[PDB]
RNA sequence: UUGACCUCGGAUCAGGUAGGAGGACCCGCUGAACUUAAGCAUAUCAAUAAGCGGAGGAAAAGAAACCAACAGGGAUUGCCCUAGUAACGGCGAGUGAAGCGGCAACAGCUCAAAUUUGAAAGCUGGCUUCGGCCCGCGUUGUAAUUUGGAGAGGAUGCUUUGGGCGAGGCUCCUUCUGAGUUCCCUGGAACGGGACGCCACAGAGGGUGAGAGCCCCGUAUAGUUGGAAGCCAAGCCUGUGUA
RNA sequence: GAGACCGAUAGCGCACAAGUAGAGUGAUCGAAAGAUGAAAAGCACUUUGAAAAGAGGGUUAAAUAGCACGUGAAAUUGUUGA
RNA sequence: GAAGCCAGAGGAAACUCUGGUGGAGGCUCGCUGACGUGCAAGAUCGUCAAAUCUGAGCAUGGGGGCGAAAG
RNA sequence: UGAGCCCGGGUCGAACGGCCUCUAGUGCAGAUCUUGGUGGUAGUAGCAAAUACUUCAAUGAGAACUUGAAGGACCGAAGUGGGGAAAGGUUCCAUGUGAACAGCGGUUGGACAUGGGUUAGUCGAUCCUAAGCCAUAGGGAAGUUCCGUUUCAAAGGGGCACUCGUGCCCCGUGUGGCGAAAGGGAAGCCGGUUAAUAUUCCGGCACCUGGAUGUGGGUUUUGCGCGGCAACGCAACUGAACGCGGAGACGACGGCGGGGGCCCCGGGCAGAGUUCUCUUUUCUUCUUAACGGUCUAUCACCCUGGAAACAGUUUGUCUGGAGAUAGGGUUUAAUGGCCGGAAGAGCCCGACACUUCUGUCGGGUCCGGUGCGCUCUCGACGUCCCUUGAAAAUCCGCGGGAGGGAAUAAUUCUCACGCCAGGUCGUACUCAUAACCGCAGCAGGUCCCCAAGGUGAACAGCCUCUGGUUGAUAGAACAAUGUAGAUAA
RNA sequence: AAACUUUCAACAACGGAUCUCUUGGUUCUGGCAUCGAUGAAGAACGCAGCGAAAUGCGAUAAGUAAUGUGAAUUGCAGAAUUCCGUGAAUCAUCGAAUCUUUGAACG
């Protein structure tokens, strides 16, 4: 029999502190984040941290021994080693003054900043994180988010500006899939952004794109995690792209037309060729922009359901089908401001949001210009029994003590017995009515607060901690529905 | 012992409780394979191992 | 702040090398005594034995800071005489060469010392689709030219070229190649005796029941079959650059 | 490949399961020991004997060759005869 | 069988005796030579060996003369 | 003449001779010659001590030394007994043989031949270091190698970090290995079983170490639990780096006390033995493991209180205002008591069975006493010494506060239960007047464990219980002598 | 007279001399140049149907692959080989392999 030490066995050879991981694999802490990122490998919780190591803190994280495996087995190891070898050579080119073995070494260094691509290929990883298209679209909306922000985002030392275009580029032609694939579905407008929603094979997708406006950076944000996430992310989409196009049976690359990109077409400079009820709701239209009006998101969503002939100011840039504004071959005219040409239909864009929302052309009358809109609602929580819906109404959402408490007061707007008999000696029916309702079910109320004080009672010690922390979610939860149908009260009596 | 235990279960299909070994005088080894009560000495000896 | 160069380190870094055995002969180091003779002592044994280090099919030496004194010879090595001569030794015990001369065998060369300076022209890697791509070493000197019975540089006019296949051949293993088991006697068994023959560029040797050229393997000369690796080579393709 | 060599006390210590058996704590020391017969044809069967073996019988040219085996001296010994 | 302790009796005390309790000892039982000193014609005093038994492991010092040793 | 030469008879089987030259390891009575073989002495000397053997039967061709029974002797717990260390190596065990060995024989053997036999998480090795030694850094040496062991060695670790700038921090040496089958050390007991193995096999009942993980329980919206004056108590009741401590870890002797075994004495049950006579008689059985639960305490420590008219107290000593006596409590526990184990076991006795595998059923296994007795362990006290009494592996606690949270739960809780696993090597036998060494199967040497009783003053002599011998070449004649040396008779 | 001692002869013993033989030694001569970290020389343990030693081999273990020959090995046992054939053999050659523990011996 073996005398086996203590901790020699189990979680102790399971899992491994960051900084053993780090000894082990001699790397700098910023190489291994970004491999970390890029294989996807997170801290783990083990079962017992002093059993994984005896001076081991809360505060410590804890590794995958087999993912460090991998880490040591991964060949961008020795890529960036590669690398560090040849930033030296470089140094050492430039000072001694030798600018064209410089520029070659350079040249052979291959920097984002210069080529606008990511500075390593990440084929297998990607490959290996998600071995199938369909863990690709899973994982899409994470990547859409990072590339709309950075592609909003100005440019940074560790994202390049070139890189910035490219991730522009993708998000376009991303969109234009979704465009001639008609696969985008829903949308909806927040205090935050815009969330677009698409289903592509059978995959939800969802995105936030910001505002256009200057995304202000505060605080300590380290733009070289964010770099990181990017080149992943742009990758990542390009694959997607090239195997959605190549599915679909269009080219790619797409073709892009620098001059029209230079007078601003965004979407517009790219011609999408070939190889040798969601299309229809604006199909048969005819849709003007203003120049207050969000041109990329609109014209995103008429693109993608239909309207194949969209006009905007000549601010807005190339791509028009027309900029006239007083052409009379048009349908609807999109503004938010505070000629009025008859044959024509102003809308506001809550109008193109709400259609596309709904799937049904919306009262144009109500969402006219100028008139205080009607309240927009979240095309994402699905009806959940026991929640605030904002769409049923309160006579079928009620508490019965609320209803009661309601009828009371439309209404408005023993010793009693002894003192009666002693004096005899010597409107009212719904008010009654109501008020007996009211003291009945106080009544009810008492007996069945009566029954669980005995049940609550009749548990033990940690189990009655559990049922008192299950009461407790339960009555916020209660109390925050009840503030909704307050206010709503107060808005219908008003 | 492990390695006896798995080719006994692996070639002959044998659950063994237990086994003991000891090495003899002339170098080879010897190994008591104490079987579960649902089999059968008897019957695996006649069968697989041809002892009467 | 950064970056060079110098020096010194790390790596289970990439690729390699050394140890031990054998030691007959060979190259070095170290190093006795017994014995012999002599008043004594040096000497002799012996620059040996024992001990230590280091190679090969040979080793070592080797192309004069030589021999010589001639009419001169001409790297090294080994044999013959030189010669028991010169020479050193109580001119005891004793020790003890070499030049010449005859033979065997023969073969000559490379660097450092000059500046390519009108062009580091050189070389190690490792990446290769093999065709060429980079990392470096190196100017505190890698190529080409030259090595003093020489040489360089200019001028001059004659004279010489370089690679790749390669039929075939030589060397060595292997296949095959003559003739009595004729008759009689002794004998357990003829391979012995007698008779009549045959082969022989083969009558060496061995086996077979006794001394066998002709029973068997073999043995002699010429070929003949297939294979092995080195070397040579008729011819045939090419050549190139003011080299 | 050979020899005016030696021929089992010779020739290497070793013609053989010889650097073996064996001795020494160890460095080391270190032997003795070849031959039936052409061919095992190495004696079937019978008898005595506890057996070992013996006697008939048989193999072979020979058992005056029986695996104590070619030939088989002397020392020494037994029987027989003088 | 010694120190130490207790009690009785004399001594002003220090002590002395007796009776004990105690169980420490370079204490007992079982089966000489070599020198040195000598202060004389040799006396006395000192020094040197004879150094728990035993299994398994381990280390060290070795001759002579010279010299104060250091060497 | 001679050294010699030739022929005959027998044996035998394969080569040999004469003549003239050539050649040499060429001629034997000696050398206390070499090797081998063989004699007389000579069937001679001789074949020891451990007192000692005898009768019947069986096996066998054969019996003093083969076996069974009986008789007489012996070792006498300081063994002629039961086991180990070292060393040996199959000698152990079963069957067969009797060519050689066992100074005689042999049916016997440690012989020879053929088969078999050694079962482990708990027993050792494996792990740790001790005295000591070896490599590494360096330095000598012509060299094989020597000195050197922490040295003028860049020698070893650990942690932190939103990826702000691909860094920054601390901590400490002799930086490794060897050296112990008696030192240190996690954990297994009882019964039964084979021809040969038993803490290993089977049955019953346990333990330890390591790992993974769930339930219950504890804490938590007062953040990390309560009680007691205190000694401290409990089912667990945050705790990083860093530091401290404990155990491992310890001398010899003396008497004293506690406890467990052994010895002794008595009663009772069952059986056996003597018995002319006597002996309410003599002997034997009457046992209870590991592990778990519960109860049990000297030392020590705490509270009240305050002592000389000094007290307490041991076999002895000593202790006490640095807190005694006294009163009241806390705490360290085993080989102690009770229960489970566990009577179902082991042992004793009786009855019934009869091709075999071999059985079935009844009863009992109880109660005391004593001690200048023996032995193991524990405890307080005293004395002495070379005077704080080896080291390391390993386990635990404490200080310090870095960090840390739970709303269909969190938990860095050493609590209860649940889950999994535990490899390698030795295991036979002897340990001696036959298994080791000594030239050997030698009256010799060789380390340790256990250790009954009677007579008896006795640790003097003698004799028995358990266990083990009857073995030293045997028969006939007589067998109790002689000499020498010691010894206070 | 026998026995005993001695002598001569025949047979039989003991012993291994002589003669004969020799898959051995010894000496001379000739051609050649070839150990080892790609793990040598040496030591150890295993491997055959029945083996102790010598020999061979290394868990692919008296051996495998390839080439050549052409019908065996042998003490016994059991299998062959169709022989008009990739094919026996304790066969030869030998260019591919297997190659346990140490040993310069190297975690």
């Amino acid at each position: 029999g073996k005398a086996k030490k203590k901790g020699k066995s189990g979680a102790a050879r399971n899992y491994m502190t960051r900084t053993q991981a780090v000894k082990k694999l001699q790397l700098s802490l910023p190489d291994f984040r970004k491999l970390c990122i890029w294989k996807g490998i997170y801290p783990r919780e083990p079962r017992d941290r002093r059993k994984v190591n005896k001076s081991a803190t809360a505060s410590t994280t804890f590794y995958y021994t087999k993912d460090i495996q991998y880490l040591l087995h991964e060949p961008l190891l020795q890529k960036f080693r590669e690398q560090k070898a040849l930033e030296k050579k470089i140094s050492r080119a430039l000072g001694r003054g030798d600018v064209s073995n410089a520029a070659r070494l350079e040249r052979n260094a291959n920097l984002p900043e210069k080529t606008g691509k990511p500075r390593y290929t990440l084929n297998h990883i990607i490959r290996e994180r998600y071995p199938t298209f369909q863990d690709a679209l899973r994982d899409l909306d994470d990547c859409l988010s990072m590339l709309f922000l950075f592609a909003n985002l100005p440019s940074t030392t560790a994202v390049p500006a070139k890189m910035i275009a490219r991730c522009e580029r993708l998000c376009h032609e991303f969109q234009h899939y979704l465009i001639v694939t008609h696969s985008l579905r829903k949308s909806f407008l927040s205090i935050k952004g815009i969330y677009y929603q698409a289903n592509i094979q059978g995959e939800d997708i969802l995105w936030l794109v910001p505002y256009k406006f200057n995304q202000r950076i505060v605080g300590d944000v380290d733009f070289r995690i964010m770099g990181t996430f990017v080149e992943f992310y742009m990758t990542l989409l390009g694959f997607v792209n090239y195997r959605l196009y190549t599915s679909i049976g269009l080219k790619y690359p797409p073709k892009f037309d620098q001059v029209k990109d230079d007078q601003g077409a965004e979407l517009a400079a790219f011609s999408l060729e070939g190889l040798n009820d969601p299309s229809q709701l604006f199909a048969n239209f005819t849709f003007f922009l203003s120049r207050e009006t969000p041109r990329q998101p609109l014209e995103f969503i008429l693109r993608a359901f239909g309207c194949k002939r969209i006009g905007w100011d000549a601010v807005l840039g190339e791509g028009a089908f027309t900029t006239d504004e007083s052409d009379p071959r048009i349908t609807h005219q999109i503004i938010d401001r505070p000629g009025r040409y008859p044959g024509r239909i102003y809308v506001q864009p809550q109008w193109v949001w709400d259609s596309i929302n709904d799937e049904e052309l919306k009262p144009p009358e109500l969402y006219a210009p100028g008139a205080q809109l009607p309240p927009h609602l979240s095309p994402f929580v699905k009806p959940t029994q026991g929640q605030y819906d904002p769409t049923k109404p309160l006579e079928e959402q009620q508490t019965e003590a609320e209803a009661l408490e309601a009828e009371l007061e439309d209404a408005q707007a023993e010793a009693t017995l002894e003192r009666q008999r002693e004096l005899e000696a010597e409107l009212d029916p719904k008010v009654k009515a109501k008020l007996e309702a009211k003291k009945a079910l106080e009544r009810k109320k008492k007996q069945e607060a009566e029954e669980l004080e005995r049940a609550k009672g009749m548990l033990s010690k940690k189990k009655r901690k559990l049922f008192e922390q299950m009461q407790y979610s339960n009555a916020k939860k209660n109390a925050e529905d009840a503030k909704l149908r307050a206010k709503r009260r107060r808005i219908e009596k008003e | 012992k492990a390695q006896i235990k798995q080719a006994l279960k692996k070639l002959y299909d044998i659950d063994t409780v237990k086994i003991n070994t000891l090495i003899r005088p002339d170098g080879t080894k010897k190994a008591f394979a104490r079987l579960t009560p649902d089999v059968d000495a008897l019957d695996i000896a006649a069968t697989k191992l041809g002892l009467v």
